[PDB]
């Protein structure tokens, strides 16, 4: 079937205005409530640097890597 | 039959090995010039002067170099946007000492481009044929316009054009870098697109007609032997062409008139060139590109540095660096 | 729709203007719409730029573009470009929404309702695109409306309230320009010298007096000419030489409007006269001269004596020697010698940057400007950062005048290019060979080979 | 971290005593200094003399010292000399020298102590661009 | 037999040909995309480089990237459960095992749209210059994203996937390699401008040179897909070209061989290049020039300034561009010119 | 150099020089037009007649 005879369908729209919306929000509650924060690590604006370290957070070694960044991502 | 009209028409004839025109006689000698004082430069011309500091510049092949860094030293700094003809100068070596052969073979270059367009265009209307090879043409000509003339005239000197040269060339891009920040400009990114692109619809479009070829020749004998000049039908297959290609991305993805590919074959390279001398005409002006030097702040306001900080930081290297005696005040105005 | 389809026309929707070129009323309608279209930015920016007007900062500093050129004109400006009022500005901007909105309409009648041809009901407005008499008489009706806009200009600044001049006495301020320069070989001087550095073709006029002079010469040759197009017909010389066509009528006014558009953005950039620095904010050279000028105050303070201190290369770090003799400041500026900026000649001599005038008679006003000018060079960014690109971004100015030239050289060269590309058309549709090349009569088999 | 309690306590006077800047004043100051003195001094040092800069450690050198909110409030009031022998109102951004340049023609109390808590702030934050220059 | 139906399914002619070379193209490309997508969004790169990389962290379009994983790491191969990561996809993204996950998924990606051309010349029965063409492409990304960090230190110094980390490598290649010394350089810039000069040349000269095939004045309608003829003269523009230029194509598969040819050669030699360069034998310096400006402080040339400005850009980039060297350089260290 | 000047005639000499070629132009161009004021063709650039 050609694009433009299911874009200009009617019982198309009417499946695609309960789905594209609903998938719109979650994207936004994604972030909205900051669970991506902790899913991917990446560090909030606050969370750049702590009391303890003023510097940037460098990994040194190779295979003790994850002890290091749970000791950095402390705080 | 006076003289006058039996000049005009050789002069237009279309019998002639090359075709002269009325702007042949622009182009002629004014290019004809051009390369004989660039090829004597290129061999023994002495040292000049380009910052206007009494620190000249050797650029000469009987001087010390090679092909790659000998080039022709742009006019001093301190003769600037002046004109400086050979019978201004008091004598021909002090005119060797300021650079006046580049402000020469530059005019002349830039003239004699400007009258190949016009000669292009002139042969088109005698053959009898549609007339907008030279507007595809312009686009190289606004380049060497715009790094050769356009630049000296916002910078205000002639030393800032481009030197005749390879190394001459890359100083002037990575200077052109650090001053202006050419490569975070939209124009500069258009043109890279627009000769990629153009690197890519050739390479496919060669691709695809020589591997569509009618099979007219044997296997000892080279595949474009079967052609022959003055054909009336066709050596290559659109249909497999076309077929191939959209199996291979999409169908509706493709094209068919064969008018219609060749003009956006015509089109891509042609409108990213136009926008790259634009950016270098919009940047003689000092509207410089994107600058997101720390853009990133931390709640606290350190600044946390991007991908763009390691760029101005670049810029910074070579900026303290280039022209090193010229400088006397902390800004480069 | 007979004139409104490929078919009718042969013209594709995308190139669908060119339906209009054989069309007289609707041609009409289009381009009268399309003045209104101009008018209506014209004011709408204007009261764009008054609504975000700041009384604390100079002009150059808003990103304002037009409010410079009413200031020029001497409206609601005092000593020095202080802004006084934005009432004028105000007046204008409302007068031109106004004059837009019946343009606009006009251009909708005349486009739409209007009859198609001109030639069949007002055989006064009809023309033919062929006829010679015709096109000249147009042309010499619109030159005589330039020339009378050209009167207009030097009247006002004549007789009208004046206009702003920098140079003045005592600082710039709006005076009556009582004695223009009428004499010829001054007014072409400009015309006929090189456009090279020190000459300035055009951009180089210095006084007001100039200014207006030149103006009451060239309101003077548009009336002249103009009445002698209405009466005459094109000359044999020229009669053989001209495609006489729409396209090529087109072709020739673009790269007319080419050649004014590079002239108006050089001319934005180095002219002190008709761009103030205290409106336009400091030119290229100008922001150069100013840090030189400036540090040599600043160390010459200090005790230090000036142009006696050799540079690191020998040269000089304050006091040169241009390539004719004259005294300049040294440093990279060298190569801007020929400036000539309102604050700086008070210290200028017939011999060049006097020096005992540098010693002893300096001016703390001299100072702030040089200042100024110097912390505001026409530098930045796309995205308006300002400074050198390597700064960081605090500061948020771009000059007006960076916009200007750029802008214009930009609108200037792609106007060149569709000079090109309708004077090939234009030649190539009158030869009669525009669409293809004839696959019967091929000129290419009737010439000898080679 | 945050912009917290600590790190907006600055030096009010010559004692020594130490007042507290709201977040609003902030970002007032930031906001005049930007839009008034950032042409010259960005980035915390002077572009027309760059010997006499704004990072903490000259001001403390200066004659009086300046390494407080309330002569730095002063100096706007009546500019000085580095040594403070004489006053340079007239080639300097003022109130006294309200007249020669209008930009502080509207600035008001309040304005200049915001001003002052940033220029005071700053190099608390940054720590070693505050003045520093190209380099950093 | 059950392979034949399959096979025959593979083949069948739809909207898009998946074929046999589907099967490893699709869900590689798709990875790489995906990874590149979410990694220039949520990832950041402040473990790695102390950077902000990602448009959660403020950078728009032109700064965001998926950066090369810690100098640290080695050449390891990052795998999700290999022991640097252990599983915790957390830490995985936080190391740069994103970047080796897109380069490899891309690469096998690369691989199977090179088999994908073949299988469909095959399949419509043409010869398969297209995947000789595409041979360059691949080189490209083989010798600059594989080749030359395996060359150097580790997969740090290999370009990030991102708009400005492009210019940074660019930057960093041509100061501390001169690479645009390099002659494989020249030639492959050759190539690429000859290329596109090519392919606007062509298109001017087929378009300017069309048939009186119609009677509107769009040429564009006058054509037809099952057209025996020739729609444009090539007699014509051959005259028109040797008039003009001095040399002109009289034979239209040489003239698309030669546009096929020239970009890929380009390429090509540029890839010779880089993996000089993965071994630091580089073209840096012309050693006569340089010993006789040694022994007179007079000489100059373009090429001894390049050289100042090569040195200048690597002392002021090397703190901040390698941060794990914990590089300290004091102000009077720094080579800087005059007052500027 | 920078001076200005009307055209870039510093000598007589150099202006009544640059005089006889342009001439020189004008009477060879007149050689074959002369004794024309007639012959309106009233098209599109047809210039028909010579
Ligand atoms: C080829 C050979 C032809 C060269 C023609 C181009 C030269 C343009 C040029 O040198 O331009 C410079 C001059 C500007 O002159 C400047 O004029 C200045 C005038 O300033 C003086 O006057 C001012 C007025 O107060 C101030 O006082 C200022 O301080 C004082 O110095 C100074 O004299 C400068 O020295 C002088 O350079 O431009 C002009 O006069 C106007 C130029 C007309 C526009 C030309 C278009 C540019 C070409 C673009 C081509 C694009 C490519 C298309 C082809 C494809
Ligand atoms: C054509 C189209 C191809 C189709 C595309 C196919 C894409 C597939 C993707 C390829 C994946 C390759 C990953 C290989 C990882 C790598 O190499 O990993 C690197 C390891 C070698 O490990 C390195 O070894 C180095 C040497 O160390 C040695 O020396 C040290 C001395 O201090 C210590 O002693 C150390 O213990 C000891 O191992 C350092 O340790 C490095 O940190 C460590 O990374 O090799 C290995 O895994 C394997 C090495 C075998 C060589 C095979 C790879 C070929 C690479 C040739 C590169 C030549 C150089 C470039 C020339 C240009
Ligand atoms: C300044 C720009 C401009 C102007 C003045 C015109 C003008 C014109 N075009 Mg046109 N055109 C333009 C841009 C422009 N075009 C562009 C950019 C394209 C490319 C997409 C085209 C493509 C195009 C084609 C393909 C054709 C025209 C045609 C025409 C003519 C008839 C149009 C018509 O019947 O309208 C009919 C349309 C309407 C009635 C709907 C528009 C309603 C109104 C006019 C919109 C404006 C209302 C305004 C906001 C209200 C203000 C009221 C006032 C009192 C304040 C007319 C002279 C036709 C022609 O050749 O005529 C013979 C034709 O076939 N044009
Ligand atoms: C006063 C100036 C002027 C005038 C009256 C014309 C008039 C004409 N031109 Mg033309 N042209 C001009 C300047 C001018 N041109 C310039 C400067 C160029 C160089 C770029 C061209 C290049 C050109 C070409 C290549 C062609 C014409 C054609 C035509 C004819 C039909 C045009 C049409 O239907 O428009 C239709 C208008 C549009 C489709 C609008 C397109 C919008 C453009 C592509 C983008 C504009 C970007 C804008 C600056 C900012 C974008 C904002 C965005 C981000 C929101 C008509 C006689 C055609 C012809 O041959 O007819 C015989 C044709 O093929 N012109
Ligand atoms: C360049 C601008 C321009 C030009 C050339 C014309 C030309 C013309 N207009 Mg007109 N018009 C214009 C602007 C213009 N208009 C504007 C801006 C408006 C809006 C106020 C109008 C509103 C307008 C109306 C309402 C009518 C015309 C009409 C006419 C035609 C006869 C006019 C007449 O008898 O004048 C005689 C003057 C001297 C001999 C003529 C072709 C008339 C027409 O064609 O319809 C019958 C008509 O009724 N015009
Ligand atoms: C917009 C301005 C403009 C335009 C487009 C034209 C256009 C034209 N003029 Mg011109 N002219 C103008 C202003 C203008 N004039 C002014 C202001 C004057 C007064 C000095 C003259 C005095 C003038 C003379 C004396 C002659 C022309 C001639 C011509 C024609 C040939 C032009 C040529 O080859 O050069 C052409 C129709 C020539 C012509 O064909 O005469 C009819 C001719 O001999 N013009
Ligand atoms: C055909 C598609 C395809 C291909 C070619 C690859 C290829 C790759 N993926 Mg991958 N991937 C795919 C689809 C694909 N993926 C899909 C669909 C997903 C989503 C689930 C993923 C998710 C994914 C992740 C999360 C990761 C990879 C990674 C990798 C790379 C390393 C994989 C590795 O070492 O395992 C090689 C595995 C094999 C060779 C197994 C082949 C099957 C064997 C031969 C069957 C017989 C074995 C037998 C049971 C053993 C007998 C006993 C033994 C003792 C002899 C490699 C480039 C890693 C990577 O790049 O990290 C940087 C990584 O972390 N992939
Ligand atoms: C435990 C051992 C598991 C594998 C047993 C062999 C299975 C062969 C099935 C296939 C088979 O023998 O049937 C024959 C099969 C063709 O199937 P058809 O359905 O066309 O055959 C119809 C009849 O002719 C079958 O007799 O041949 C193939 O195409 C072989 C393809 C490579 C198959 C590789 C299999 C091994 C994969 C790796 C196994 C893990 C590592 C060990
Ligand atoms: C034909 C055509 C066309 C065109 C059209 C035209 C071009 C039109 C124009 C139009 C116009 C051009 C219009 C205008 C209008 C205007 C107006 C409507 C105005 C109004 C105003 C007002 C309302 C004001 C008010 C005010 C005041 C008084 C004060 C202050 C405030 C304010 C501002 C509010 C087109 C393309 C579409 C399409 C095709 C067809
Ligand atoms: C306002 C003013 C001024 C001015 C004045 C005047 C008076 C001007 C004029 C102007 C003029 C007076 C101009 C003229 C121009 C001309 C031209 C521009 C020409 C051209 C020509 C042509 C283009 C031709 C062509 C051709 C040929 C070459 C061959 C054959 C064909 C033909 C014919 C086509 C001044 C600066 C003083 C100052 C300020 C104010
Ligand atoms: C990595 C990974 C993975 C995968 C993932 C995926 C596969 C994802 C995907 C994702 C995706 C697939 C995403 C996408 C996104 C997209 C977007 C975000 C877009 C945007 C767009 C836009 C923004 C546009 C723009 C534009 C343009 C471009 C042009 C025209 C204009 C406009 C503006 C429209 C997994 C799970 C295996 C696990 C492991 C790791
Ligand atoms: O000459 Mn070539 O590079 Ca344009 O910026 Mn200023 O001048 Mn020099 O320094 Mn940077
Ligand atoms: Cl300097
Ligand atoms: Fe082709």
């Amino acid at each position: 079937r050609p694009f433009s005879d299911i874009i200009t369908s009617v019982r198309y729209w009417i499946i695609h205005s309960i789905t594209i919306p609903s998938l719109f929000v979650s994207g936004w509650l994604f972030i909205s409530t900051g669970l991506a924060y902790d899913v991917f690590g990446t560090p909030r604006p606050n969370e750049y640097f702590t009391q303890d370290r003023q510097q940037v957070p460098l990994v040194n070694d190779r295979f003790s890597a994850k002890q290091e960044l749970e000791d950095l991502t402390k705080g | 039959v006076s003289l006058w009209e039996r000049f005009c028409a050789w002069i237009t004839s279309t019998e002639n090995r090359l075709y002269i025109g009325w702007f042949g006689c622009l182009m002629f000698p004014t290019l004809l010039t051009a390369t004989s004082c660039f090829i004597i430069a290129f061999i023994a011309a002495p040292p000049v002067d380009i910052d206007g500091i009494r620190e000249p510049v050797s650029g000469s092949l009987l001087y010390g170099n090679n092909i790659i860094s000998g080039a022709v030293v742009p006019s001093s700094n301190a003769i600037g946007m002046h004109f400086y003809p050979i019978w201004e100068a008091a004598s021909v070596d002090e005119w060797l000492y300021n650079g006046g052969p580049y402000q020469l073979i530059v005019l002349h270059f830039l003239l004699g481009v400007s009258a190949y367009m016009g000669r292009e265009w002139e042969l088109s209307y005698r053959l009898g044929m549609r007339p907008w090879i030279f507007v595809a043409f312009s686009a190289p000509v606004a380049a060497a316009s715009a790094v050769f003339l356009v630049y000296p005239i916002g910078q205000g000197s002639f030393s800032d054009g481009m030197p005749l040269g390879i190394s001459g060339t890359f100083n002037f891009m990575l200077v052109f870098q650090a001053e202006h920040n050419i490569l975070m400009h939209p124009f500069h990114m258009a043109g890279v697109a627009g000769v990629f692109g153009g690197s890519l619809f050739s390479a496919m479009h060669g691709s695809l007609v020589t591997s569509s070829l009618i099979r007219e020749t044997t296997e000892n004998e080279s595949t474009n032997y079967g052609y022959k000049f003055g054909q009336e039908e066709e050596t290559y297959n659109i249909v497999a062409a076309h077929g191939y290609f959209g199996r291979l991305i999409f169908q509706y993805a493709s094209f068919n008139n064969s008018r219609a590919l060749h003009f956006f074959l015509a089109l891509w390279p042609v409108v990213g060139i136009w926008i790259t001398a634009m950016g270098i005409s919009t940047m003689a002006f000092n509207l410089n590109g994107f600058n997101f030097n720390q853009s990133v702040v931390d709640s606290q306001g350190r600044v946390i540095n991007t991908w763009a900080d390691i760029l101005n930081r670049a810029n910074l290297g070579i900026e303290v660096m280039h022209e090193r005696n010229a400088h006397n005040f902390p800004l480069d105005l | 729709i007979a004139g409104r389809d490929i078919e009718s026309t042969g013209f594709a929707w995308w190139s669908g203007n060119a339906r209009l070129i054989n069309v007289s009323g609707k041609l009409l309608g289009a381009h009268v719409a399309h003045a209104g279209l101009m008018v209506f930015w014209a004011g709408a920016m204007v009261l764009f730029e008054v609504s975000h007007f700041v009384p604390e900062k100079p002009t150059y500093e808003q990103g304002f573009i037009l409010i410079q050129h009413l200031a020029t004109l001497g409206y609601g400006i005092g000593p020095g470009g202080e802004i006084t009022s934005t009432v004028p500005y105000f007046a204008v901007g409302v007068i031109h929404l106004i004059s837009s909105a019946i343009l606009g309409f006009g251009g909708i009648y005349h486009s739409l309702l209007g009859p198609d041809t001109l030639e069949e009901s007002f055989p006064f407005f009809g023309y033919d695109w062929r006829d010679k008499n015709k096109m000249t008489t147009i042309l010499g009706i619109h030159l005589c409306l330039l020339g009378l806009g050209s009167f207009l200009l030097v009247i006002k600044a004549m007789y009208l309230g004046g206009v702003y001049d920098t140079w003045a006495p005592g600082g710039g301020d709006v005076r009556y320009i009582t004695t223009p320069t009428l004499n010829p070989i001054v007014i072409f001087g400009y015309v006929f010298r090189s456009p090279f550095g020190g000459d300035g073709w055009v951009v180089s006029v210095n006084n007001m007096e100039d200014v207006i002079g030149g103006h009451i010469w060239v309101g003077i040759l548009c009336i002249v000419g103009g009445i002698w197009h209405i009466f005459t017909k094109p000359f044999a010389w020229a009669r053989r030489a001209f495609v006489w066509s729409g396209e090529a009528y087109l072709s020739y006014s673009l790269a007319a409007i080419s050649l004014m558009g590079f002239t108006a953005a050089l001319y934005s950039w180095y002219n002190n006269t008709a761009y103030p620095s205290e409106l336009y904010g400091p030119t290229g050279p100008e922001a150069s001269q100013a840090q030189a000028f400036t540090f040599l105050v600043r160390d010459q303070r200090l005790g230090a004596n000036v142009s006696s201190a050799q540079g690191p290369t020998g040269l000089g770090k304050y006091l040169m020697r241009s390539p004719s003799g004259e005294i300049i400041f040294g440093g990279e500026t060298m190569r801007f010698w020929d400036l000539r900026a309102p604050w700086v000649e008070p210290l200028r001599g017939p011999n060049g940057l006097d020096i005992n005038k540098i010693k002893n008679d300096i001016q703390p006003w001299q100072e702030r400007r040089a200042a100024e000018y110097m912390t505001h060079a026409p530098l930045g960014s796309l995205n308006s950062v300002g400074g050198v690109a390597t700064e960081i971004n605090s500061v948020n100015y771009v000059s007006p005048r960076s916009w200007l030239c750029c802008s214009h050289f930009f609108l200037a060269f792609f106007f060149l290019v569709g000079h090109w590309w309708h004077a090939g058309r234009a030649r190539a549709a009158a030869a009669g060979f525009e669409k293809g090349i004839d696959r019967d009569f091929e000129p290419v088999l009737s010439m000898t080979p080679l | 971290i945050d912009l917290d309690e600590a790190t907006r306590t600055v030096v009010v006077d010559n004692a020594g005593n130490t007042t507290v800047l709201t977040p609003e004043q902030v970002k007032r100051g930031k906001r005049l200094f930007n839009a008034t003195c950032g042409a010259c001094h960005v980035g915390g040092i002077t572009k027309t003399n760059p010997n006499v800069g704004l990072d903490p450690e000259a001001l403390s050198l200066a004659t009086p010292r300046r390494d407080n909110i309330n002569a730095l409030v002063d100096y706007i009031k009546n500019p000085t000399t580095y040594d403070g022998l004489e006053s340079i109102a007239e080639v300097h951004p003022s109130i006294k020298s309200a007249d020669i340049y209008p930009r502080m023609r509207s600035l008001t109390d309040e304005d200049l102590y915001s001003i002052a808590g940033h220029i005071m702030l700053s190099p608390k934050i940054a720590s070693e661009k505050w003045g520093g220059g190209k380099i950093y | 037999g059950l392979f034949d139906l399959v096979d025959d399914w593979l083949k069948k002619d739809r909207f898009v040909f998946v074929g046999w070379s589907g099967l490893l193209l699709f869900p590689t490309a798709y990875l790489a995309a995906g990874g590149w997508m979410t990694g220039t969004t949520f990832v950041t790169s402040w473990y790695t480089h102390g950077l902000a990389s990602s448009y959660l962290e403020g950078c728009n379009f032109l700064t965001a990237a998926v950066s090369t994983p810690a100098n640290s790491v080695g050449h390891s191969l990052l795998l999700l459960w290999g022991p640097e990561a252990q599983g915790d996809f957390t830490r995985w993204c936080q190391i740069g095992g994103l970047w080796t996950f897109v380069a490899l998924h891309g690469a096998f990606g690369l691989i199977g749209f090179c088999l994908r051309q073949f299988e469909i010349a095959r399949l419509v029965g043409i010869r398969p210059y297209n995947a000789i063409a595409f041979s360059g492409p691949i080189a490209v990304f083989v010798s600059v994203f594989l080749l030359y960090p395996l060359g150097q230190a580790s997969w740090f110094f290999a370009p990030s996937f991102g708009v400005a980390a492009i210019f940074r490598f660019l930057l960093f290649l041509q100061g501390f390699h001169n690479w645009t010394l390099n002659p494989f350089h020249m030639m492959g810039v050759a190539g690429i401008l000859g290329g596109a000069l090519l392919c606007a040349i062509h298109g001017a000269t087929v378009e300017n040179t069309l048939f009186e095939d119609g009677d509107a004045a769009n040429t564009f309608r006058a054509f037809t897909p099952t057209q025996s003829e020739e729609t444009y003269s090539m007699v014509t523009a051959n005259r028109f070209w040797s008039q003009i230029f001095g040399v002109a194509f009289s034979n239209k598969r040489w003239l698309h061989f030669f546009m096929l040819f020239v970009p890929v050669t380009g390429l090509w030699t540029s890839s010779i290049g880089i993996v000089g360069l993965a071994l630091n034998l580089r073209a840096y310096d012309f050693v006569s020039q340089e010993l006789r400006a040694a022994e007179d402080p007079e000489f100059e040339t373009f090429y001894t300034k390049n050289h100042l400005l090569d040195e200048g850009i690597r002392a002021w980039m090397a703190a901040q561009d390698q941060p794990h060297e914990n590089f300290v350089f004091p102000e009077e260290v720094l080579p800087r010119g005059n007052a500027l | 150099a920078r001076f200005a000047n009307g055209k870039p005639q510093s000598i007589e000499a150099k202006y009544i020089m640059r005089s006889p070629a342009e001439w020189d132009r004008f009477m060879r161009f007149m050689d074959r037009y002369a004794e024309a004021n007639g012959l309106g063709f009233s098209s599109x650039x047809x210039x028909x007649x010579x």
